[PDB]
């Protein structure tokens, strides 16, 4: 199992599967099939029935998001290779829960919800332009021209410094456009004023929509996004590495529900 | 002597700079012309008799006596007039201890829908219609601030928070650039007549500095020669706006001729 | 030194491409294309890419895989290619533009994956900023070692070199620009948005910032709809990027036989019975306007607009307007922004807008100060938003006096000239305008002069082609019969609207019947000048005199009405009908 968790990744795939195989409200080889013909690969799951069907499976989804998703997204990509096996799509299956864990008291939020699995009702204040963030960087020497590249050099691109070829001091440069890039859109979401008891001060989130899902909700729009809490450390200056003891937190979303 | 790899090139080298500056200035004794009156000595005289600094170079005496100057002349046009302006102070000082030297009669006359990047920092003749006239701007001068404490330079700033540390020092003046030491801005239109009817008339701008200024006065019909070049304007980095800097002006008399 | 064996593959084959690929001919019509290219103010050549793709599969799957990895290459190929043949000045700047791209994705669509892969978008231009050249290969030289840095490629940002030329000297932080050696090209910022066609419903659209240059610099308009060929790229902005879409390509966005051979069966079928279709007229008034009670004249007013007459240009360079101008003038509610509701949901290529606006174009375009850049910047307003199309203008009699001298100009010329701030364009806007307005003090006064109900300067008022007045009768039969529609529509949600053609029909029909060019026979000229002898022998007293104005109007409006039928040639019928038509629409003091 994975270091701090009850997760077994073959045994989480074959639950996923039974869960989508045995169950009764079927529904999710109906939308698979859809998804055939539309091509559309992202299969919404409504995480109220893995909670009806397992309990436990439900609570392994919540507590450990990051980890549980690939398997089902895996479960979900082997099942469409059974049913239907011969099909074309530019990438396989993707599965994007939601609607599990109304802690919607967002002025209630607790740092026990760190990267778990929530979600919040409420309506969205602003957003921005969709932000190409790099995942693969390319540099190329001033002196040679010696092609380069980094790849995920976790978040920060590592200067390698010194060439490779003729192997002389920093020189050399990244290329934005032969790089890599994913889209990360930001939106600032307020919470809704209907729920908060009080409301004597309306509480605020910031969300991120990566790779897709991007621009999927217009400002001024009331929905239920689901995603998973992050807190990330905020360094005191960019240039050294020190970082707050009290960290800032988002969403990055998994799935929205106008409502 | 000539026939280099390019001719900005050759003519940065010293060797044919120093030959071309020697070459322009026996030609300022030499070039009496067939009427045998020492025209560069009238010319020297009447310079010196009001003291204008301003001498008046026909590119038809030029190319007939050298021919392969005067080739040169348009492909680079900095160098050789910086070579003919310090020859001419040289002479003036020796007949009478700067010298600017305008050049005129260009063979070849572009309008201004008629010029473009291949003609881009290069000597040109053109004939337009002034249309707007600023006044004697002192100075532009760019100023690039190297950063408090961090390995980099601020951008160039023109005059008349770092974008990678954000430090927020006040920074100090890595390198200050003076351009245009006194100039006047002025706007030159093709001249009406001349467009397609329904083309907008083209408009381009024109320096003139220290020499020319407040040489022309708006509306006037001028014969513009000058270096079609780019370089900084008014306005992160600055913008880079293409201007022509003015080496001579005329007057079309009567506006119609 | 360090050679991309991808880059010189693509510029071997693309060399290759261009000089053996030939038409139907058995020639090298690239050839001919450079040969016409090496005139002045000609540095951009088209190049077909089915055309190199049936050439090359794998070249053109690679180009658009790694266009802008290799664009440099085929320019220097290109180079070559013409630099060799003929006598082309030594140096100056070449391009290739790409076009007949099957792919055209959506501004949605444009994903960070697509960055650096050629693609092609359809939008419509709202801003263009002034051209500016921008430097692309800079060279510098070291101040402390003075050495000349060249070629230290620039990633449109200010980008000094990393460190000096001489591994001896580091001065690292006093690179001095050597402007007249730097390499330039002229680059114009242009905004686009989604069109209307591709815009979902309630949706805000997405604003693309796309860069212009060479050819393609002044190829685009403010308020033009046009598509660009290029490849998505980011630029860095004050680790932050954004992206923009460099376009190496602008054309307009997408005959009679063409749209003939292109129709479906079926529907040319229905075209054809709709151009044999007798009574056709009445039959699309009602079939257009089913939740409206009378105003039949409105109807057929409005109709004729969305048809059109036939635009001339004189040898002399005179622009004579081909399409037609309608106001209507109503009491309060009777229906005046319903007819204009209808005219732009209908419609595509229809913008509905108000007098009231406050937006810095002001219902045409203008010059405004960039928020960010503060550089003046022509935005396009929405008359210009309606080019080649309708203007659905309400509580025009409420515009302001700037709109209002700035339509009276665009009515006159169809062009826009707009000069300020040392910015200067001259926006072509050939826009059927239908205004809608108030008489003074709300109802209209019968008894007095049109001039005097309406606040419309006089110029903007014969200029208009026709006037509808809308009185509130107050006939009981008539108000039961309103009332009979609305709560017929309301309460048969639907089904109530009784359509002999449908809305998809007539657009197509529209689209048919525009391809058609009417012309005036003879019997048709004296048809009309003994209509206009009537008319003017009329002299009367009506609320507007009758000029010539009038008579172009009557003639444009009898080449709509040729349009209607489709039929090539102006007959009695249709001046007749015009001429009935514009009388009506007079309306004589009632004191
Ligand atoms: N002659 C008519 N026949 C049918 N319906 C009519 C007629 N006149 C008015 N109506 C109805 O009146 C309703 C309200 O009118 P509407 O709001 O469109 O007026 P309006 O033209 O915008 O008025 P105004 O601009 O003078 O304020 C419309 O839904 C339309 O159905
Ligand atoms: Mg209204
Ligand atoms: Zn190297
Ligand atoms: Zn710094
Ligand atoms: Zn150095």
């Amino acid at each position: 199992v994975i270091w701090g968790t009850d997760v077994n990744v073959a045994a989480c795939k074959e639950n996923f599967q039974r869960f989508l195989q045995r169950f009764i409200d079927p529904l999710y080889m109906q939308r698979l099939g859809e998804i055939n013909v539309i091509g559309e690969p992202f299969l919404n799951v409504n995480c109220e029935h893995i909670k009806s069907f397992d309990k436990n499976l439900y609570r392994q989804l919540i507590s450990y998001p990051q980890e549980v998703i690939p398997t089902f997204d895996m479960a979900v990509n082997e099942i469409f290779f059974d049913r239907y096996p011969d099909s074309i799509l530019e990438h396989q299956i993707q599965v994007r829960p939601f609607n599990a864990l109304k802690t919607k008291n967002m002025r209630n939020l607790n740092p026990e919800d760190i990267d778990q699995l929530i979600t919040i009702s409420g309506m969205v204040i602003r957003t921005s332009q969709l932000i190409p963030e790099m995942q693969e960087a390319f540099f190329q020497c001033q002196v040679c021209a010696h092609t380069t590249r980094v790849e995920m050099d976790r978040g920060r691109i590592a200067e390698p410094s010194v060439c490779g070829r003729c192997h002389t001091t920093h020189s050399m440069a990244l290329i934005h456009n032969r790089s890599l890039f994913s889209d990360k859109q930001m939106i600032k979401l307020q919470e809704s004023p209907e729920d908060m008891p009080a409301g004597q001060t309306p509480h605020t989130v910031i969300l991120f929509a990566h790779n897709d899902l991007v621009d999927k909700v217009q400002p001024g729009d009331r929905v239920n996004v689901t995603g998973i809490y992050r807190a990330v450390p905020i360094r005191v200056n960019p240039r050294v590495s020190n970082v707050k003891s009290v960290y800032k937190t988002h969403i990055d979303v998994i799935h929205y529900r106008k409502t | 002597d000539l026939k280099g790899h390019s001719v900005r090139e050759w003519v940065s080298m010293a060797g044919p700079r120093l030959e071309i500056h020697h070459r322009f200035k026996n030609f300022l004794r030499t070039h009496v012309d067939s009427h045998g009156h020492n025209v560069f000595k009238e010319r020297i005289s009447d310079m010196c008799k009001e003291n204008r600094e301003s001498l008046v170079v026909n590119y038809e005496d030029l190319a007939a006596r050298e021919h392969v100057l005067a080739y040169f002349l348009p492909e680079a046009p900095a160098e050789l007039l910086q070579i003919f302006d310090e020859a001419a102070l040289e002479v003036v000082l020796a007949m009478y201890p700067h010298i600017h030297v305008r050049i005129s009669h260009l063979p070849l006359v572009e309008e201004l829908r008629s010029l473009r990047q291949l003609h881009l920092n290069q000597l040109i003749r053109t004939s337009g219609v002034v249309t707007s006239c600023t006044g004697v701007l002192p100075q532009l001068s760019m100023v690039k601030y190297n950063c408090n404490k961090c390995n980099f330079v601020l951008g160039p700033f023109c005059q008349s928070s770092c974008p990678e540390c954000q430090s927020a020092g006040p920074f100090e003046v890595n390198m200050e650039e003076t351009i245009y030491q006194n100039y006047q801005r002025i706007r030159i239109q093709e001249s009406p007549g001349k467009v397609a009817a329904g083309r907008l008339p083209r408009s381009k701008d024109a320096i003139l500095l220290a020499d020319l200024v407040d040489s022309c006065k708006p509306g006037d019909e001028i014969e513009l020669t000058g270096i079609y070049h780019n370089n900084y304007d008014g306005s992160g980095f600055p913008v880079f706006a293409t201007v022509i800097l003015a080496n001579h002006v005329a007057k079309k008399d009567n506006k119609v001729a | 030194e360090v050679r991309d064996e991808v880059a010189e593959k693509c510029q071997k084959l693309f060399l290759d491409f261009l000089e053996e690929f030939q038409s139907s001919d058995g020639e090298i019509k690239y050839l001919q294309l450079a040969e016409e290219l090496i005139r002045p103010e000609r540095n951009t050549l088209v190049v077909s890419f089915v055309d190199l793709e049936q050439f090359n599969q794998q070249l053109s799957t690679t180009i658009q895989e790694e266009f802008y990895r290799v664009y440099p290459y085929l320019c220097r190929a290109l180079k070559t290619f013409v630099k060799d043949r003929k006598e082309i000045p030594l140096a100056k700047d070449f391009y290739v533009a790409f076009q007949d791209l099957p792919t055209r994705h959506k501004i949605r669509e444009l994903t960070s994956s697509r960055i650096g892969l050629l693609t092609r978008i359809s939008g419509q231009v709202v801003r263009t900023h002034p051209v500016h050249p921008e430097l692309v290969s800079g060279t510098f030289l070291c101040l402390d070692c003075q050495t000349v840095i060249r070629d230290v490629e620039q990633q449109f940002k200010y980008t000094q070199p990393n460190i000096c030329r001489n591994p001896v000297c580091a001065n690292r932080r006093r690179f001095l620009l050597d402007t007249n050696k730097s390499r330039f090209v002229d680059f114009q910022k242009v905004r686009i948005q989604e069109t209307q066609a591709e815009l979902p419903r309630g949706s805000i659209p997405r604003s693309l910032e796309v860069i212009l240059r060479a050819e393609a610099v002044e190829s685009a308009q403010a308020g033009d709809k046009c598509d660009f060929t290029g490849t998505l790229i980011v630029v860095p902005d004050v680790l932050s990027y954004r992206l923009v879409f460099l376009a190496c390509c602008v054309a307009p966005t997408n005959t009679a036989e063409s749209i003939k051979n292109q129709m479906t069966v079926k529907e040319w079928e229905k075209v054809f019975e709709m151009s044999q279709d007798k009574n056709l007229y009445h039959n699309l008034c009602t079939s257009l306007f089913p939740t409206i009670h009378g105003n039949d004249e409105v109807k057929r007013g409005v109709l004729l607009m969305l048809f059109g007459g036939v635009p001339k240009t004189t040898g002399e360079g005179t622009s004579l307007r081909g399409d037609i101008n309608v106001c209507i003038v109503g009491d309060p509610s009777t229906a005046k922004s319903q007819f204009l509701k209808h005219v732009e949901e209908f419609s595509p290529r229809a913008v509905y807008t108000s007098g009231k606006a406050s937006s810095a174009a002001g219902l045409t375009a203008a010059v405004v100060r960039d928020e960010e850049s503060h550089e003046f910047v022509i935005e396009a307003g929405a008359l210009m938003l309606a080019d080649n199309g309708v203007c659905c203008i309400d509580e025009f009699d409420k515009m302001d006096v700037r709109d209002q001298v700035a339509i009276h100009e665009a009515m006159e010329q169809q062009t826009i000239s707009i000069t300020k701030a040392g910015v200067k364009a001259t926006l072509n806007a050939r826009t059927s305008i239908l205004a809608a307005a108030n008489p003074i003090s709300g109802h209209y006064d019968r008894s007095k002069s049109l001039k005097q109900n309406i606040n419309l300067s006089a110029p903007i008022m014969s200029r208009f082609d026709l006037f509808f007045i809308l009185v509130d009768e107050c006939n009981e039969v008539t108000d039961y019969a309103i009332a009979r529609r609305i709560v017929d529509l309301h309460s048969r949600i639907e089904e109530s609207i009784d359509r002999v053609y449908s809305l998809d029909d007539i657009r197509r029909y529209l689209l048919f019947a525009r391809q058609f060019k009417p012309k005036i026979s003879k019997e048709s000229e004296d048809f009309i000048v003994e209509q206009y002898k009537h008319l003017r022998q009329r002299d009367g007293k009506s609320s507007w005199r009758i000029t010539v104005r009038q008579l172009e109007s009557m003639i444009r409006l009898s080449e709509a009405m040729a349009r209607m039928h489709c039929c090539d040639e102006v007959q009695p019928k249709h001046v007749k009908e015009a001429f009935r038509l514009l009388n009506k629409s007079i309306i004589r003091v009632e004191t």
